[PDB]
RNA sequence: CGAUGUCGGCUCGUCGCAUCCUGGGGCUGAAGAAGGUCCCAAGGGUUGGGCUGUUCGCCCAUUAAAGCGGCACGCGAGCUGGGUUCAGAACGUCGUGAGACAGUUCGGUCUCUAUCCGCCACGGGCGCAGGAGGCUUGAGGGGGGCUCUUCCUAGUACGAGAGGACCGGAAGGGACGCACCUCUGGUUUCCCAGCUGUCCCUCCAGGGGCAUAAGCUGGGUAGCCAUGUGCGGAAGGGAUAACCGCUGAAAGCAUCUAAGCGGGAAGCCCGCCCCAAGAUGAGGCCUCCCACGGCAGCCGGUAAGGACCCGGGAAGACCACCCGGUGGAUGGGCCGGGGGUGUAAGCGCCGCGAGGCGUUGAGCCGACCGGUCCCAAUCGUCCGAGGUCU
């Protein structure tokens, strides 16, 4: 190879468009039916150990 | 690197 | 499967006892020949006083082949070698035996002089 | 492509891999429960099914086949006395996954547990 | 059919024509077609 | 000159840039005897084609004095 | 639906159970049905199963045979209806699945490799005693 | 102009006149008449068939109303089969006979992203003689300051199948009609189990 | 000249047409067959080798043919580096010499990261005046487009004979293309077995690690594949090119033309296959929900629907697409079948023993075809119309 190199400073207004797509979703989270706490579906309750209806672990 | 010689 | 720089054993009785494919006469430009083709080849070993010696252009017809052939009602053939019987322009064998069997395919294909002289057709 | 290919690679050579089931079959099969990540998790349920269900065989021949991956006869033993027994009436099944929610803070990884079925 | 630039009567029997925009010559002897071109 | 062919071409050997883009050699074909003079003596198409042509006919002309020799 | 037991189904009107049962090793007869130009006839080809590749319906063998000093492998399905009577000649013994080191063998060699499977044929001379 | 739904059953061969053919089994039967495409209403004529029952559970109430316009059991699949007007309510295997010639239309398998030397045949490289770190590279795209720049439609790495392919003029070896088998000789784009399309054949 | 890398090869093409072949013609010193010559025609095709760094050229064996050119003598931020084109050395030659040479000879560092355009793929966003789930028309694009041999007609027409047709009709190929995995043939990183050295478990027996990122060897399912299989080039309709006419003046004749009408190419349009309504010119059909509440706008709560999350998938870089989510057979396990390996361990018997025999086609056993709720897809959350104007 030659070594690419950029030809123009990227503008701020094109470094920022490439950047549109950046935007970090927020984690899905519902509620633990035991302790109402928020939490992700379909993990166990951090909170108070809860899933399935019934305690798995140790919190 | 070769030359235009 | 044969192609130019293709050895074959000789199955006939002409002197000639390795040929060296250089060309597949079958249209521009086959890749390859199987029983029932012609090739054009080189005669690289011969036994001595033969019909064909050493460094003749002659043409042969391919009797076995190493690489299976398959056939129309599901079954296949392999030989140990890839032989060809030496032949003229008219398609006939130019020695008087040939050695060893030969694919049935070849009575198929109008080479029946050899199928004749062959001791099995397979 | 990968069409129709069953098994992980886990980023691991052929005899690192077996040496990673092997070593976390032991480590489930004495604590009962074993955190991991979920990827590891999901992989280790078969391989230790296999044993848990040869091990409700119960034969000699099980045993030695069980002792090729466990490779301690303390364990097997546990295995075939108080394990294997509490899954007669169990065809397959033996080994359950849950996920956790919390990720390693290090590196990100999403963790679960792997246990022994009641 | 002859295709030149000079296209002129061979012999006393050719005739020419203009036919869809070019020059022919037509003849009782085919030797002496021509058109321009 | 027409049974004669002129090939011109790049030469072979030395001359940086200019042997590498020039078709400096020349070979002129006598067609009907097949006999070729090849030249790329110099640096110049128009000096080669010059001096092959001299060769190939001076040839020709010692092939038709030597069958009225032998006749 | 049900897609391996549809194909079972297209297959079973072609399938044979008249053939006898061989292993590789053995040396076998096929009676094949062959056309010859205008007619038909049957040409026994003789040999020694080298390989036996299943997939039900769809299941073929080769047969190796040295004829008139080159060696030829045929390959045949076990349920053509070109195959007149498969005949076990012989019975032999081997270890492996697939006999292709038998190309490189000499006459003795194959001969020690695959020997006669008593076994095989003390159950193939206690049949035939069904009278 | 006829044709049915179906899927990819998988391959096998039949023997007939003593040799082997091979054959791909389509299961196509029954496809019923769920809205027929006419000049008046739609500018053009076809019929849309179904294909495969559905769990009503899983069929939302959009689909549920048009199936109930045919009064006809939910089905997973609608396809259209474009100038066709079968005489009946449902379309069966029976519309091909042993001897006809079929057009198949299905979804090939797909390469994902695929190589220059998979998807167009290209040469790639040497792999010895000093070639580096080329050999299965396209090598030229193009060609200097005239034109510069690329053609569309260019040969390149991307990705491949999972696409509509027709396959042509097949041969309807055997239909079956008591398990809605049509048995067509050669290959049938995709995977077994893949959804398909038999049309009568367009060569003549 | 504060650098526009220079030959040939390779790779990938694309264009021109002054056409190598194949298609259509006129003239022929065209009997037929085969040629010559010119015209039309760029759709497709245009082989493999020996020599040399070669371009070029010659040669071998074929072919329908083995076209010629443009694209920075196309293409080195795509590869090569044999030649050219530094520093070493040598021969011939020139020079007193240092050195010199379109003279020769042997050797001689070719730079991981692509910003913008362009190109191949794939998404995100908004738009397509209600909000939705399907199914579609095809404007416009793209793909493809090759050709040979034999047979019949008929040994006829033609020819003294040798030779040997048109037209029409069959059959079989080569190369290329798309798809496929039944068959043939590969792979198959752990599916089975055998084998050595060493260390270990547990002493025997039986096993495990390592010898590669499989220690080695014999095999090998599914998948992915070609060497294997199917299928394609069309047919057909239309309009034409050169060319051939019909009728027919000007110009009492003649004229394919000036009025008008025919015939006529592998080319052109359609036809075939694929894409496609961002076709902002944003199309059509079938179905679903519906006038909600608070000062062409806002604010919520909803509808039909959708997304999130999860189990996955011959779908896949991520994304997307597709299926499934307990009203469940989606993965995992388990079971049956297929498939591979080829007769496990243990025991008994024969042998001094290595081993052999029997139990036994046994044991093991990835992915393939199925069954089975044993394990996991728990529980949920958030979006999402109220329809501008004439
Ligand atoms: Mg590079
Ligand atoms: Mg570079
Ligand atoms: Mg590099
Ligand atoms: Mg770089
Ligand atoms: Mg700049
Ligand atoms: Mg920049
Ligand atoms: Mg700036
Ligand atoms: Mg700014
Ligand atoms: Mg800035
Ligand atoms: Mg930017
Ligand atoms: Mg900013
Ligand atoms: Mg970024
Ligand atoms: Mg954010
Ligand atoms: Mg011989
Ligand atoms: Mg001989
Ligand atoms: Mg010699
Ligand atoms: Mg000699
Ligand atoms: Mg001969
Ligand atoms: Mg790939
Ligand atoms: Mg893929
Ligand atoms: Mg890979
Ligand atoms: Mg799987
Ligand atoms: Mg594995
Ligand atoms: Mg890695
Ligand atoms: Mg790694
Ligand atoms: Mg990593
Ligand atoms: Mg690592
Ligand atoms: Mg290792
Ligand atoms: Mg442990
Ligand atoms: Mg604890
Ligand atoms: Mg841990
Ligand atoms: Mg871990
Ligand atoms: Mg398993
Ligand atoms: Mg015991
Ligand atoms: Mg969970
Ligand atoms: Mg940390
Ligand atoms: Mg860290
Ligand atoms: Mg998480
Ligand atoms: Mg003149
Ligand atoms: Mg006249
Ligand atoms: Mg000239
Ligand atoms: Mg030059
Ligand atoms: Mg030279
Ligand atoms: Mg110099
Ligand atoms: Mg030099
Ligand atoms: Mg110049
Ligand atoms: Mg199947
Ligand atoms: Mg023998
Ligand atoms: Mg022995
Ligand atoms: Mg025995
Ligand atoms: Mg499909
Ligand atoms: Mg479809
Ligand atoms: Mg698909
Ligand atoms: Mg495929
Ligand atoms: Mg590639
Ligand atoms: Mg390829
Ligand atoms: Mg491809
Ligand atoms: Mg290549
Ligand atoms: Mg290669
Ligand atoms: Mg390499
Ligand atoms: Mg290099
Ligand atoms: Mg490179
Ligand atoms: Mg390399
Ligand atoms: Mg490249
Ligand atoms: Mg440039
Ligand atoms: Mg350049
Ligand atoms: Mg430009
Ligand atoms: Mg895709
Ligand atoms: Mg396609
Ligand atoms: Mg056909
Ligand atoms: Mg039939
Ligand atoms: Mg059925
Ligand atoms: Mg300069
Ligand atoms: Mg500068
Ligand atoms: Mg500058
Ligand atoms: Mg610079
Ligand atoms: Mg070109
Ligand atoms: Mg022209
Ligand atoms: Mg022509
Ligand atoms: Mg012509
Ligand atoms: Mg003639
Ligand atoms: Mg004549
Ligand atoms: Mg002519
Ligand atoms: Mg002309
Ligand atoms: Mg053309
Ligand atoms: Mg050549
Ligand atoms: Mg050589
Ligand atoms: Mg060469
Ligand atoms: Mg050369
Ligand atoms: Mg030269
Ligand atoms: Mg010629
Ligand atoms: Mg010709
Ligand atoms: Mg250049
Ligand atoms: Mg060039
Ligand atoms: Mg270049
Ligand atoms: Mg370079
Ligand atoms: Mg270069
Ligand atoms: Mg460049
Ligand atoms: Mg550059
Ligand atoms: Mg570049
Ligand atoms: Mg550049
Ligand atoms: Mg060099
Ligand atoms: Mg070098
Ligand atoms: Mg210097
Ligand atoms: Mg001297
Ligand atoms: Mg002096
Ligand atoms: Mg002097
Ligand atoms: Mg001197
Ligand atoms: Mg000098
Ligand atoms: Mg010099
Ligand atoms: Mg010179
Ligand atoms: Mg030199
Ligand atoms: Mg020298
Ligand atoms: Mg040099
Ligand atoms: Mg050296
Ligand atoms: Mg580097
Ligand atoms: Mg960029
Ligand atoms: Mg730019
Ligand atoms: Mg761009
Ligand atoms: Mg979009
Ligand atoms: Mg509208
Ligand atoms: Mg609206
Ligand atoms: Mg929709
Ligand atoms: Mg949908
Ligand atoms: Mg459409
Ligand atoms: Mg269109
Ligand atoms: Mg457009
Ligand atoms: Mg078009
Ligand atoms: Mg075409
Ligand atoms: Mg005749
Ligand atoms: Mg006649
Ligand atoms: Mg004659
Ligand atoms: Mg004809
Ligand atoms: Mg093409
Ligand atoms: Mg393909
Ligand atoms: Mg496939
Ligand atoms: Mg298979
Ligand atoms: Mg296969
Ligand atoms: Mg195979
Ligand atoms: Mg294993
Ligand atoms: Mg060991
Ligand atoms: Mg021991
Ligand atoms: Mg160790
Ligand atoms: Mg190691
Ligand atoms: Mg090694
Ligand atoms: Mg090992
Ligand atoms: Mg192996
Ligand atoms: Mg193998
Ligand atoms: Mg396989
Ligand atoms: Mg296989
Ligand atoms: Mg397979
Ligand atoms: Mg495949
Ligand atoms: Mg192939
Ligand atoms: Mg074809
Ligand atoms: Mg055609
Ligand atoms: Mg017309
Ligand atoms: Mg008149
Ligand atoms: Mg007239
Ligand atoms: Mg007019
Ligand atoms: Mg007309
Ligand atoms: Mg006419
Ligand atoms: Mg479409
Ligand atoms: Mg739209
Ligand atoms: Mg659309
Ligand atoms: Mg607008
Ligand atoms: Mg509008
Ligand atoms: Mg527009
Ligand atoms: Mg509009
Ligand atoms: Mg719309
Ligand atoms: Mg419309
Ligand atoms: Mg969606
Ligand atoms: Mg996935
Ligand atoms: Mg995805
Ligand atoms: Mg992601
Ligand atoms: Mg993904
Ligand atoms: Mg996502
Ligand atoms: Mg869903
Ligand atoms: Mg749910
Ligand atoms: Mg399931
Ligand atoms: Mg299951
Ligand atoms: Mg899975
Ligand atoms: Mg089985
Ligand atoms: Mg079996
Ligand atoms: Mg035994
Ligand atoms: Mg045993
Ligand atoms: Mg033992
Ligand atoms: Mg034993
Ligand atoms: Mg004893
Ligand atoms: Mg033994
Ligand atoms: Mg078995
Ligand atoms: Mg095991
Ligand atoms: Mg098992
Ligand atoms: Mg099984
Ligand atoms: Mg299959
Ligand atoms: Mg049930
Ligand atoms: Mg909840
Ligand atoms: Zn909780
Ligand atoms: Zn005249």
């Amino acid at each position: 190879a030659k070594h690419p190199v950029p030809k123009k400073k990227t503008s701020k207004a094109r470094r920022d468009a490439r950047r549109s797509h950046h935007a970090l979703t927020p984690p899905t989270l519902v509620p633990c039916p035991e302790c109402k706490a928020m939490k992700p579906p379909h993990t166990v309750c951090p909170e108070c150990g809860y899933y399935a209806g019934r305690k798995v672990l140790e919190v | 690197a070769a030359a235009k010689c | 499967m044969i192609q130019p720089q293709t050895y074959l054993e000789v199955a006939d009785n002409t002197g000639a006892r390795k040929i060296m494919c250089i060309r597949v006469l079958k249209g521009s430009n086959a890749k390859y020949a199987t029983v029932g083709d012609v090739i054009v080849a080189s005669v690289k070993e011969a036994i001595p006083r033969g019909a064909v010696k050493e460094g003749d252009v002659v043409k042969a017809v391919v009797v076995r082949t190493k690489k299976e052939i398959k056939r129309p009602d599901g079954s296949a053939i392999r030989f140990d070698d890839n032989a060809a019987v030496i032949i003229n322009n008219q398609l006939e064998p130019r020695g008087t035996r040939v050695f060893g069997p030969v694919a049935r395919e070849l009575r198929e294909k109008g080479f029946m002089k050899i199928v004749s002289l062959a001791p099995e057709v397979l | 492509m990968r069409h129709l290919k069953s098994g992980r690679k886990l980023n691991r050579h052929s005899s690192h891999r077996l040496a990673l089931y092997r070593n976390q079959a032991k480590s489930l099969l004495t604590h009962g429960r074993i955190t991991t990540t979920v990827p590891k998790a999901k992989e280790l349920r078969g391989f230790v099914d296999h044993l848990i269900h040869l091990a409700k065989r119960g034969d000699l021949h099980a045993r030695r086949l069980v002792l090729r991956d466990l490779q301690d006869v303390k364990l097997v033993r546990k295995l075939f006395d108080e394990i294997a027994p509490r899954y007669r009436d169990r065809q397959g099944g033996y080994t359950r996954v849950l996920k956790l929610a919390e990720r390693r803070r290090g590196d990100g990884a999403p963790l679960a547990l792997v246990e022994l079925v009641e | 059919m002859k295709v030149r630039a000079s296209v002129k009567r061979i012999c006393d029997k050719c005739k020419v024509i203009r036919r869809h925009g070019r020059v022919y010559v037509i003849c009782e002897n085919p030797k002496h077609k021509q058109r321009q071109g | 000159m027409d049974e004669i062919r002129i090939d011109v071409m790049r030469a072979s050997g030395p001359g940086g840039q200019g042997v590498n883009t020039t078709d400096s050699a020349v070979r002129v074909v006598h067609l009907p005897t097949g006999i070729m003079v090849t030249c790329q003596d110099s640096r110049s198409q128009i000096k080669n084609r010059e001096k092959a042509l001299m060769i190939l006919r001076s040839r020709l002309l010692e092939m038709k004095r030597a069958e009225e020799a032998e006749r | 639906m049900n897609r391996g037991a549809l194909i079972k189904l297209v297959e079973s009107r072609y399938v044979r159970t008249d053939l006898p049962e061989f292993r590789p090793g053995d040396t076998v007869r096929v009676s094949y049905k062959v056309k010859e130009g205008n007619r038909t006839r049957i040409q026994d080809f003789e040999g020694i199963v080298i390989r036996i590749r299943r997939n039900g319906f769809n299941t073929t063998f080769t047969v190796r045979k040295v004829s008139y000093g080159v060696g030829v492998e045929r390959i045949f399905p076990l349920h053509s209806p070109l195959i007149q009577k498969i005949d076990i000649v012989q019975r032999g013994r081997a270890r492996r699945a697939k006999l292709y080191f038998i190309r490189n063998l000499s006459d003795r060699e194959i001969r020690r490799k695959l020997r006669a499977d008593r076994k095989r044929i003390d159950q193939d001379r206690a049949a035939e005693r069904a009278a | 102009m006829k044709g049915i739904l179906g899927v990819k059953v998988g391959m096998t061969r039949i023997f007939r006149d003593d040799r082997a053919v091979p054959v791909t089994v389509i299961l196509a039967g029954p496809c019923p008449v769920v809205q027929r495409r006419t000049p008046e209403k739609d500018g053009y004529t076809a019929v849309q068939l179904g294909f495969l029952p559905q769990n009503p559970k899983r069929v939302n109430r959009p689909l549920k109303g048009h199936f109930a316009k045919a009064g006809v059991e939910p089905v997973r699949i609608l396809r259209e089969i474009r100038d066709f007007n079968p005489e009946g309510d449902t379309v069966t295997v029976e519309i091909f006979k042993p001897g006809e010639r079929v057009d198949v239309t299905g979804t090939s398998k797909g390469r994902g992203f695929a190589g220059v030397m998979k998807r167009w045949n290209f040469a790639g490289g040497p792999d010895s003689h000093g070639a580096h770190k080329i050999h299965r590279h396209p090598g030229s795209i193009g060609n200097r300051k005239t034109p510069g720049r690329v053609y569309k439609g260019k040969k390149m790495a991307g990705h491949y199948g999972a696409e509509r392919v027709t396959v042509m003029n097949l041969e309807v070896v055997d239909v079956i009609p008591e398990e809605n088998l049509l048995l067509v000789k050669g290959a049938v784009p995709g995977p077994n189990g893949g959804l398909v399309i038999v049309r009568e054949t367009k060569k003549a």
